[PDB]
Order: structure tokens, then sequence, then C-alpha cells
């Protein structure tokens, strides 16, 4: 388990805005924020950004 | 080949092929002659029962929400099995997470 | 532990007991082996003749000792003979005997070379921070006139089997399970271990009890969160391998032993939780006031305060009243349990044979 | 897959298997039958 | 699907496609569409009888394009029989293909050599051939013509070495047809190949009919010897109360790690131990509005 706050998460809005682009076209279209931030946890995006 | 398998449903073979690029999530089992086509939208999945690998026979059981539809997958080789319940496990564990987060919310 | 901490190899290493017998075929190595199989004056095997025959026919460089306080016994003292070794190292924690031959260590082996400061150690965290208390069990009329009417051995169980350590016993076992702590209660006296043990729903282990039953038993206290109290007798004593524990409670000992009341305290001196900030163990020697248990307390602890310790007297725990389940609380059960108490004491002819 | 490389080839198989391959004892703690568990591993 | 995979899927095509037959060639395209395939599956898909197969099969596995398992499972009605599952071994397979066209160019250069020693004779007589080392044997006395040894009968000329240069074209020939096949035998041996079996092989399996017979999952037997992530997202609100709940769990720590009453105190002296906020918010949304005018079947579970 891991802790995601308001403040966390756009702390990664701003560093990355590449998660902010993956945010804006999928949040409020297909599917919603904590899904998303589990498929992003799991993807190879969130490896190579860190 | 992660996403796509060879399983047996109601006794009667035909492919299994993962739908997740649609919203929601679905299991797709096409009968391979075009006899049917069944169908799991993954929203409304609570739990999943599988068979450990030292068991002969493999059953995969698909359990939902409301009497709970029982589904029966009956799988032949064990890497389909692996790629197919930590696919379906992953997925179902998103959509709990978010169906209780929308519950608190 | 050899094979563990130091480059020597298991060819280099060998063992000599009852099972394993076969020696080490390279000009120098390891062995270990008992007291008990060394000295055995009796009438051993062949096998065993032939590795005592190798042992003495070599000249030995380095001997370890451990628990060099039975060194001084009856023929574990010949060991040092037998074995003609350069070097002899005594390793102990314990270093008395109840008799006067502990100084003949010093012609057997050779003079004290090192002890350790335990307080210094313990406030270096090396060793866990021990609270040593005595806990006073004032006795029931009844088993006292029943103590003062009876001969020395009635009058050891009967001291052990009063009820208010009973009592004390199970409130610090609630208090201490409630506190999170994995506790020892040592008790030498089997029947008094075992009536304890059924009285307060913990698992008993002495020396009639089966290996694996001991060591499922210890695996339990060592993983299992329901189970966070066992009762050992003089078992745990020797050198066996028991569980992190931090609470110990005595219930009864043998006679005066220094040594086996140091040796009890060792069991709860190497807990886990020394790095902890605030962390102490604990160590509770339960005795029935007005009794020869308590002489033999003063006894046994005069040697533990050599070592720094200081044993705080306990005569009143806050919270006996207010425990719901008592145990023997009510007359009428203190009085079966008093009679229990005192009631303890030419092939075919093969066919006929 | 051993003769391959003897002409000179390299062989893409490994060589096959044909070549060269390969209680319970009674209970003193008898008031707590069934709260002790057991412990098989660490 | 795998680059190697569909390289060694061309080549296994090709070769059938070129030295077999038609049906050889829907056997062996039913057996890389379809990993494993069992007889009742080619019976279906292929509408070919058990005794047309018989030689195709039987040609396969004397080439090794194919390979069989016997292995036997027990269906729900009890009517089990030792059916026979065929699929492919990609390694053997090539390894096959790699022997039968390199010794195929050795005896044709051995065909082309025994064609470029000098022809020698035969007797058309008797249907033997005599070489030139041993037709001298058999001149005659006027030294002229070379007579048999059981016919008499004057030798005639043979043609080999007249054809040497149709030999060499047909070699030619070989060549630049077999070239595709040499080129996938350079690409999977500078790349790596897996091992596949038929355990392997039910991996990518795309099966082949609904009431089939057949059963795909394996048994194993004895003695024979021959994770998930889970995320906590907050309003910022709540982490308060957990830091709290961390704080709280920090004094139930100290209450675990806390100094006995007895022992942080003597017991001598103790006895012995024995048995309105919504209107004014409306206040100001109407001075806000004011302001704004103006500016205006059960079997084993497992959790997974
Ligand atoms: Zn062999
Ligand atoms: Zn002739």
């Amino acid at each position: 388990n891991v802790n995601l706050s308001r403040e966390k998460i756009l702390n990664i809005f701003e560093n990355y805005p590449i998660v902010k682009k993956a945010y804006t076209d999928n949040v409020p279209k297909n599917f919603k924020e904590p899904e998303f931030w589990a498929r992003f946890f799991s993807s190879k995006l969130f490896r190579k950004l860190r | 080949m992660s996403h796509s398998g060879a399983a047996i449903f109601e006794k009667v073979s035909g492919i299994i092929a993962i739908n997740e690029d649609v919203s929601p999530a679905e299991l797709t089992w096409r009968s391979t002659d075009g006899d049917k086509v069944h169908t799991v939208v993954l929203s409304t999945i609570d739990k999943l029962q599988a068979t450990p690998a030292s068991s002969e026979k493999m059953m995969l059981r698909l359990i939902g929400k409301v009497k709970p539809q029982r589904h029966m997958f009956s799988f032949n080789n064990r890497t389909v099995m692996d790629n197919i319940k930590m696919t379906l496990q992953q997925i179902i564990s998103r959509y709990k997470d978010a169906d209780i987060y929308e519950e608190k919310r | 532990q050899f094979l563990q901490w130091c480059t020597l190899q298991p060819e280099n290493c060998a063992v000599f007991t009852s099972d394993n017998k076969e020696m080490f075929q390279t000009e120098s190595g390891l062995v270990v082996s008992t007291y008990s199989m060394v000295a055995n004056t009796r009438n051993r095997s062949h096998d065993s003749q032939k590795v005592m025959d190798f042992l003495t026919g070599r000249e030995w460089g380095f001997i370890i000792l451990d628990e060099v306080h039975v060194v001084p016994a009856a023929m574990f003292r010949r060991v040092v003979s037998t074995i003609a070794a350069h070097a002899k190292l005594g390793l102990t924690a314990t270093l008395v005997r109840e008799d006067d031959k502990i100084g003949d260590l010093n012609f057997l082996i050779g003079p004290k070379l090192y002890e350790a400061n335990w307080m210094e150690l313990s406030q270096k965290g090396h060793i866990a921070n021990v609270q040593c208390a005595e806990v006073w069990c004032p006795m029931t009329a009844e088993f006292y006139q029943e103590y003062l009417r009876e001969t020395a051995r009635k009058r050891m169980l009967l001291y052990i089997m009063n009820p208010t350590k009973f009592q004390a016993c199970q409130f610090l076992i609630q208090y201490h399970e409630r506190r999170g702590d994995k506790i020892i209660v040592f008790s030498d006296n089997v029947y008094a271990l075992q009536e304890y043990a059924l009285k307060m729903g913990k698992p008993f282990i002495y020396g009639s009890t089966p290996q694996q039953e001991r060591m499922n038993i210890l695996q339990n206290f060592q993983y299992n969160d329901q189970i966070n109290t066992i009762f050992l007798s003089k078992v745990g004593d020797t050198s066996i391998d028991l569980p992190e524990a931090t609470c110990l409670i005595q219930i009864s000992s043998h006679y005066g032993s220094r040594r086996q009341e140091a040796q009890r305290l060792g069991r709860i001196l190497r807990a886990k939780r020394r790095n902890d900030e605030g962390f102490n163990a604990f160590f509770y020697s339960l005795v029935s006031k007005d009794t020869q248990e308590m002489y033999y307390s003063t006894k046994r602890q005069a040697f533990l305060v050599d070592q720094g310790y200081a044993f705080k007297v306990i005569t009143h725990l806050h919270g006996m009243e207010n425990i719901p389940n008592l145990a023997y609380a009510s007359p009428r059960e203190r009085r079966e349990l008093l009679q229990e108490v005192l009631l303890k004491n030419h092939p075919l002819i093969r066919k006929m044979y | 897959p051993r003769k391959l490389q003897d002409l000179g080839l390299k062989p893409a198989s490994v060589d096959p298997a044909t070549i060269k391959r390969q209680r319970k004892g009674k209970i003193t703690n008898t008031h707590m039958t069934g709260i002790l568990k057991d412990y098989s591993h660490r | 699907d795998r680059p190697i995979d569909d390289i060694v899927k061309n080549l296994l095509k090709f070769v059938v496609r070129g030295f077999y037959g038609g049906s050889f060639v829907l056997v062996l395209d039913a057996i890389l569409f379809h990993s494993v395939l069992a007889e009742d599956d080619l019976k279906q898909l292929l509408s070919i009888n058990k005794t047309e197969l018989g030689p195709l099969i039987a040609r396969l596995r004397s080439d090794r394009l194919i390979s069989i398992h016997k292995q036997r499972e027990y269906p729900p009605n009890s009517k089990s029989v030792e059916r026979v599952y065929y699929y492919v071994k990609y390694p053997h397979a090539i390894d096959a293909i790699k022997w039968k066209v390199h010794q195929v160019v050795q005896r044709l250069k051995d065909d082309l050599d025994k064609n470029s020693e000098p022809n020698g004779y035969m007797c058309p007589i008797c249907l033997t051939k005599y070489t030139q080392l041993e037709a001298v044997q058999l001149l005659n006395f006027d030294r002229t013509e070379f007579l048999c040894s059981l016919c008499d009968e004057p030798l005639v000329e043979d043609d080999s070495g007249k054809k040497n240069k149709e030999k060499q074209d047909k070699l030619n020939r070989l060549m630049d047809q077999i070239q595709p096949i040499i080129d996938s035998l350079k690409k999977i041996d500078d790349s790596r190949i897996e091992e596949n079996t038929f355990e392997i092989a039910l991996a990518r399996l795309i099966p082949p009919q609904n009431q089939s017979h057949a059963a795909y999952t394996y048994n194993p037997k004895k003695g024979s010897t021959m994770a998930t992530l889970h995320i906590n997202i907050t309003t910022a609100s709540d982490e308060v109360a957990q830091r709290e709940l961390q704080e709280r769990q920090a004094e139930e720590k100290r209450k675990q790690n806390a100094v006995p009453e007895w022992h942080k105190q003597s017991t001598i002296g103790k006895t012995a131990l024995g048995r309105e906020e919504r209107e004014n918010e409306k206040t100001l949304n109407d001075y806000y509005a004011a302001l704004a005018k103006k500016q205006a079947l059960e079997d084993e579970f497992e959790d997974v």
C-alpha cells in the first residue's frame, strides 16, 4: 500500500507533465482516478520516470 | 500472447481473449467453430477462485455481485493459467479499489 | 556455529555423539562431543571405544569446555586428564556450585581469565536490561498449618502449591500477555508445573514430554501470537534451544541453586528487543512468605546481586482484586486444592516362551 | 544436436534426454488439542 | 509474434510446399496454425480419411516435420482412448532440414564426381558395365575392340561425362531454387531458438473445434524414468487524521513498553496480595450578492 495526498499527486503533475497529459484525456472520459493510478504505477512509464 | 489463450467453457473448447483497452474491461470467450460468443464484463466481478498447480484438473471460477453469478473456465496449460490469473487479479484489484473508493466518496 | 562463523570445512569437522561416531580423516580438525560420552566409565560400545582411542592417542591443541561449572563433578573432572590438550578454555555464564569444589577449576582448567561486567553489558545493550523482582506470596492459614505439621519433602510441595502464588502468577501472566511479552514460567516440581499449566491453560514442557511435542510447543511459542506463555521444568535450565522470551516467572526452584537462578536469568538476558529504547525484560521469583523458600531464594539471589542486579521486593500487585477469573479465590476450592496436595503423597521348545 | 558441431555447423538444438540425464507421537498437553498450531516453516 | 518463430514457420512452409504434396502442405500448415492438434482435430478441419492421412503422417514423422505425443486423458463419459497429439518440434525440425539439404548437396556432388570420371563401357547383351581400367584386360588380339568376358561382344560407349554439364545445370537449378531455405537457415543460425516441446507448445494454442474429445490439459506422472498494488488517494484533510492514527499507535507502543507500577514504586505500604454559523454564512452570501449587484460442483478454492 502507498499513500497519495493531493499535494503529492500535484507534485507528480508539475514535475511530470506527461502524467498530466495522461490524466486530462483519461479521467473524465474512460476510467477513474484510483484505477488510473494503479495502471500507471503498474506501467513501465512509472519505472522509466523513477 | 499474454492476452490470448485456449480454454474450455461449459465442456466446450474455445478461445479466451482479454479486451483491456475498452472501458469496462472484458473477457471474451469465442467458440472456435463460431457457435457462440460468451462475454464477461469485469466491473460486476466480486472474486476469483483458482486451483493450485499440484491439482490435476484446472478450473477458474468467477463470482460476481447481485444470487451471485458464477462462471467456469476450464484451462489447459499452467502458463495460460498464470498470465490469465495475474491479469484478472490486477484488474479485479483495480475495480475493487474503484468500488471501495467510490463508496467512501 | 563453527560452520557458520569460521572457514572450517565439514570434512574437517567431526561429531562424537550417540548417532554420529565417524571421525575426520584429515590430519587435524574439530571434534565436538559431550562430557558424559567422554567420561562414560560404563561399558561403552566398540566403535565409541575406537573413537575414544583416537581422541586419547591424538595430542590435541585446544579444548573448549562449554559450561565449565559442571567440570568439577565426580568424573566430569577426568575429561581434562583423559584428553591431553595444550590449551584449555572453559566458557561459562554461571561460575558457581553449591559445594566448595568450584575452586578446583584453577587446577583443572586454569585461572579465572575474564569476567564480564553484566551491568556494563546491559547498559551497552549487548544483553537485555532485566528488572529482577521477588514476589512475596502470603500463605493461607490452612496451608501454613499443614506446612508446619509435615516433613521437608511435603513442605516443599506445600509451599509451592499455595493458592496465593497461583493468583500472583495468573495476574502476572495476564498483565504481561496484555503487554505483549513472551513468558517462561520455570518450576522444577513436575506436579506443580502440570497443575499450574492446567489451571492457567498454557502449555508445559518437562522431561517425559516427547521431543516432537516439545518442538511443536516451542515453535508455537515463537510464532503463534495466541501462545505467549510456556511452562518449563528443569529441562529449560540446561542448554537447549529456546525461543525469545522477555518475561520470566519462577514458581519453584531446586533449593539454593545459584547456577540455576542465573541460568534462568540468561534465558531472558538475550532478548531481541534490546535495540528498542525503553525496553526492559522482567524476572519474577514468586516465593511463599515465612517458609524455607525465602531462605533458598535469598541464597539463589546472592550470586545475582554479585553481578550487580537488585531484586525489588514486591509485597503487593495492584489489580489483584480487579482480575475477573482468579484461581482458587473461594475457600471451598482452596480446601479442595489442599486435599489434592495432601493426597499427592532345540528349536521346538521355544514355543512355550 | 551433438553431431552438427562435428560436421562444423552450429546446432540450434540442445542434446535430448536420451544422451545424459538423471511420525505422530503421544501428546502430553491434552488440554489444548486444537489450540496449538503446526509450524513446518519459519 | 516472435520474429524467429515467423522465420521458422516460413521455412517449414517453404520446405513442405517444395518437397511435399498439397495434403502435406495442408497438414503442416494446420500444425503451424494450431500449435497442437489431435487426430480428430485434423479430421474435423481437413475432412481427410484415416487411411489418407496415413502416408501423410508417416512421411512427416519420418522427416520429423511433426512429432507425436501418446497422452490419454479421462473424459467425463469414461470412454477414454489413447489418443495421439500432433505438434511441431522447431529445433529438431530445422536441424532435420539442415541435415537433409546438406547431405543432399553432398551426394549430388558425389554423383557429379562419379560422372566426372571417364565413362567406360557397357555390354548391351549382358547389361553389365566395364570401366576403362578393366576393358583393357578385355581388348581383343586385333587390338581394336573390347570384347565382353561372357558375351564376347564388342563393348559400346557409355555416357558418363557427356552429361556432366547437365548435372552441373541441375545442381545450379537446385541451388537457386533452395536459396530461400539457406537464407532462413542463416537467419535462424544467427539468432537463438527456444527448444519447444508439447508442454511448451500448449501455451500458444488456438483451439480447433468445440466438441473436442481431446483434452489439452497435461497429466504429470511419477515413476517414469525413461504482488498486487494498492493506493490511498486522500483529500489532504484525512492525512491529519492518519498522522493522528500513527501518533495513536505510538502511544499504544508506549503502553506496550510501559514500566509496571510494582516495579516503578515500592509496594511495602500497600496491603498484602491475596483473594449561528449557517445563518451568518447566509448573511455573508447575501452581502456578496449585494456587492455583485453593486458591480452589476465444488472443488479447491484459492484467494487470488
Ligand atoms: Zn547411464
Ligand atoms: Zn556381355
